[PDB]
RNA sequence: AUGUUGUAAAGCACUAAUGCGCUGCGUUAAACUUUGAAGAUGUCUUUUAAGUUGUUGCCAGUGGGCAUACUGUGGUAAGCAUGGUGUGCGAGAAGGGAUGAACCUUUAAGCGGGCUAAGGAGUCUUAUGCAAGGUGAAUCCGGCGGCCUGAUUUUGACAGCCGAAUUGGGCGGCGGAGA
RNA sequence: ACGCUGCUUUUUGAUUCUUCGAUGUCGGCUCUUCCUAUCAUCGCGAAGCAGAGAUUGCGAAGUGUUGGAUUGUUCACCCA
């Protein structure tokens, strides 16, 4: 324990923060973000243009919460300045996996996939667009948010899995291979 | 013989701590109406409150369910039943005390400019779990209550037209103030004061 | 400011006792012992002094003599310092040792404060504890981190508990009772 | 507002909030040592205090150097048996009976 | 003041048992005792304290008991069966334990004035507060400004150049599986 | 394996507290409801899971769980 603990989050040149009662609003040269913090028992303010977080007489579960809230704010800052971009790759043994884009990178269709007549359809989470890279069979997902880019990729991996057969032999699916920058 | 009346507002009030005090007023001959009955709270998590309401629904006379216990899903009817079971209501002194109670979701139209009170010990911020609670309206909407959006509407329209009435009243307090500080005003009133 | 319940006068007291075996004509003028005891009650202090002699020597209360019993009074001027308290205590299954520093305004106020903390953390009454010694620790022989941090000057912190500023049953709807 | 050596305080109830004291010792997060305006030192818990917005420095101040910083008690004894407070209510009644015909 | 005793515990001196080492170490006893309590039980002295009965007539009911604190015996055990010492219900109301033959207080409804006991002081229902922690077995798991013991480190530890604490065993409260 | 700790009230004992101025004593047929320690159907783990067929585990009691020969039988045992 301690009597006081303090954390600092640096705000770079382009980002411009704003605070309306525990609610933080960022705006960089890639979009906006609203990072709400009304439910946490900690103190917020902007000191020398930076974010400051304080905690008085916290035990160990409140100290673990103060460090996780600090690292969600630096994720929201680098979303509206550099962005996020994930890259996925489809692999197979016998049946080619055909992929299509329906809206402006809002829907992703997945054809044959192990001889299926069914057509899987995925909808990207808010403020994320799906694109098509040019290696040979690769897609890219981009947007000004880590929450939506990583949840859209994790759904696609979780839903292509070859039910009821040995997973050591039927190794087909779509995996993440590069977590990068816009 | 008594003729006193009290309007009680339940917005951040623990539901059990308010019911025990409202029932002691009814027994001592006071008329009570509780408004905004859907905004009372239960300390804890929503998973703990749904498990307790689910065991309540299980109680049921197997021989004939029409005789059986009756499970009310409206916030005004459910909170009235918590006050009733604070007291001995089968006896005639308890029947009279239940005649002095009224309950509402939102605020009805007739009680528009009259003052409301809160109970000093039922504020949720005096417990050790401030910011972990469920309102009575969110819990009951998950078992059948339909009119949760029509209750928030009716309350805000009355709040706004109860705030305008305060602006008209405050400005007259300034126009009357300057008249009391006048010249022909005082020399008049000093004459009425002159004839005791 | 008043508190309305007096918290500045402790419940514990201190006594300095001289004792002996009861003289005979086969053993006239026996040996004299002395010690201090923390407890309530002049009467409680004498019985505990004889349970001490009976377990090391074999002198019992029915064959013993109390020669002197003095109560040490509280200090007149109040000031916060650091203390250290040796003691043993009885459990569901045995007897144990402990050390436990703290801050107080006297030796008997410091024992009341240590008992007050063993009642929530280990669930002991007060009769399951025996005090071996109490003394003042200067500033740099401190063994615990909690006392080193509060013993500093220029300490500062806000408080987050609420306050009841009225003793009515019903308050107007927009009043903020804290 | 913070707890520190030299902060002024007042009791919690809003009545009986016309007396003052100063903090001259810190025991733990719950208990402090106070010195009242009269000279007495007492132990109180922070759930019975109301922190004021003025603070001082007390380093070598012994007991009386440190007792001249406490403000004085702002309490007024009362009078006006029944006839004194009858006139004041009499003066105002004529105002509304006049202020009605003037509208407002 | 002066006699009697062979239990509990302990022990191997007798009777009966029990492993090793080649004098020691290890384990036992309702029908074993070299020892041996707490407690019981005789007599003298009121020329010790404190307190304040003898002889005999005429006659009733009763001879299925039960509970409990402590303590034995038989039984895998039982709200089972059967002994010992005290106190109850029986033949005992009233206040309290939500409810109850036997539990805790206390021993019996006249008319007034005072105070307590057991048990309690959000509400049914008469009556206040202050503080510290917190949010059914074997057998396992976590935590704590708790305590006891060890080791490593500004001559740069632990984790993966960095700059400050890291860690092994236990104990006492608390929570979770087994359910 | 050798040992050790539990739960249920469906077996059969052990006991004798209630009923002898009487509580109609086995099985089948008919009809309703409840339990979960799940047989099938729905979802999901492990493998000495290649596929097929099965084996073992978890969530789950909504709905289903038949027709006959021999025996008074409960039970049992065969056929479809
Ligand atoms: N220990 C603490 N350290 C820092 N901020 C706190 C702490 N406890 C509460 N807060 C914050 O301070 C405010 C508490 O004051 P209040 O909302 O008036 O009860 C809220 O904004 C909390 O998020």
């Amino acid at each position: 324990m301690r009597i006081l603990v303090t954390r600092i989050v640096k705000v770079p040149e382009d980002c411009t923060a704003t605070q309306e009662g525990k609610i933080f609003t960022f705006q960089g040269p890639k979009g906006s973000i609203v990072e709400d913090c009304t439910r946490h028992p900690l103190t917020f303010d902007i000191h020398e243009g930076n974010i400051r977080i304080r905690l008085w007489n916290g035990k160990r579960k409140a100290m673990a919460l103060a460090i996780t809230v600090e690292s969600l704010l630096r994720n929201a800052i680098k979303a509206v300045t550099v962005g996020f971009a994930y890259t996925m790759k489809a692999v197979y043994n016998h049946f080619s996996i055909n992929m299509e884009i329906k809206e402006d990178g809002k829907i992703l269709l997945v054809k044959n996939f192990l001889g299926e007549k069914n057509v899987k359809r995925f909808r990207m989470r808010g403020a994320a667009r799906v694109r098509l890279d040019e290696r040979k069979d690769t897609i890219v997902i981009e947007g000004p948010s880590l929450s939506d880019v990583s949840q859209s990729a994790g759904t696609i991996t979780n839903e292509c899995k070859a039910k009821n057969r040995d997973s050591r032999v039927f190794l087909d699916g779509i995996f993440v291979t590069e977590r990068g920058i816009m | 013989e008594k003729k006193e009346h009290v309007i009680i507002d339940a917005t951040g009030q623990v539901a059990g701590k308010l019911a025990a005090k409202v029932a002691k007023l009814l027994l001592e001959g006071v008329r009570v109406t509780v408004v905004c009955a859907e905004e009372a709270v239960f300390v804890g998590s929503l998973e703990r409150a749904m498990d307790k309401f689910k065991q309540y629904l299980n109680k049921r006379c197997l021989v004939n369910p029409r005789r059986g216990p009756f499970h009310f899903r409206e916030p005004r009817m459910h909170l009235a039943k918590i006050i009733r079971r604070m007291i001995s209501y089968k006896k005639p002194r308890g029947k009279a005390a239940m005649s002095r109670l009224a309950t509402y979701e939102g605020i009805p139209r007739e009680l528009e400019g009259q003052p409301r009170y809160k109970v000093t010990c039922a504020f949720v911020k005096y417990t050790g779990n401030p910011n972990r609670y469920v309102t009575l309206g969110k819990l009951l909407s998950m078992f059948g209550w339909k009119h949760a959006e029509a209750a928030k509407s009716l309350t805000d329209e009355l709040k706004e037209r109860e705030s305008l009435a305060s602006l008209q009243k405050k400005d007259l307090d300034k126009k009357i103030e300057e008249l009391k500080t006048d010249k022909n005003f005082e020399n008049e009133v000093n004459r009425r004061l002159a004839m005791l | 400011a008043f508190s309305k319940v007096n918290m500045t006068i402790p419940m514990t007291k201190e006594y300095r006792i001289h004792g002996s075996a009861m003289p005979t004509e086969d053993n006239p003028r026996p040996q004299v012992f002395v010690g201090t005891i923390f407890t309530k009650n002049h009467v409680f202090a004498k019985a505990k002094f004889f349970k001490i002699l009976e377990k090391k020597y074999k002198i019992k209360a029915t064959k013993g003599l109390i020669i002197d019993c003095k109560e040490i009074p509280e200090p007149s001027f109040k000031e916060v310092q650091n203390y250290g308290i040796r003691f043993v205590y009885r459990s569901r299954s045995g007897v144990h040792n402990a050390y436990k520093e703290c801050r107080a305004i006297s030796k008997c106020w410091a024992i009341d404060h240590v008992l007050r903390e063993l009642a929530g953390r280990q669930k002991l009454k007060r009769s399951a504890v025996d005090i071996i010694s109490v003394d003042v620790v200067p500033v740099e022989s401190l063994k615990r981190a909690k006392t080193i941090e509060f013993a500093d000057e220029n300490v500062e912190f806000p408080i987050f508990t609420k306050i009841v500023n009225t003793k009515s049953l019903l308050i107007p709807s927009e009043y903020n009772p804290s | 507002r913070t707890v520190r050596l030299g902060r002024i305080v007042t009791p919690a109830l809003k009545e009986r909030r016309h007396t003052y004291a100063i903090i001259v010792g810190i025991i733990d997060v719950t208990f402090v040592l106070l010195q009242r305006k009269d000279g007495e030192r007492e132990i109180c818990s922070v759930a019975n205090l109301h922190l004021e917005d003025e603070a001082f420095d007390i380093k070598g101040l012994s007991a009386e150097e440190i007792g001249k910083l406490i403000p004085e008690d702002t309490y007024i004894e009362d009078t006006t048996n029944d006839f004194d407070r009858f006139k004041l209510k009499l003066r105002k009644r004529v105002e509304e009976e006049l202020l009605k015909e003037k509208g407002l």
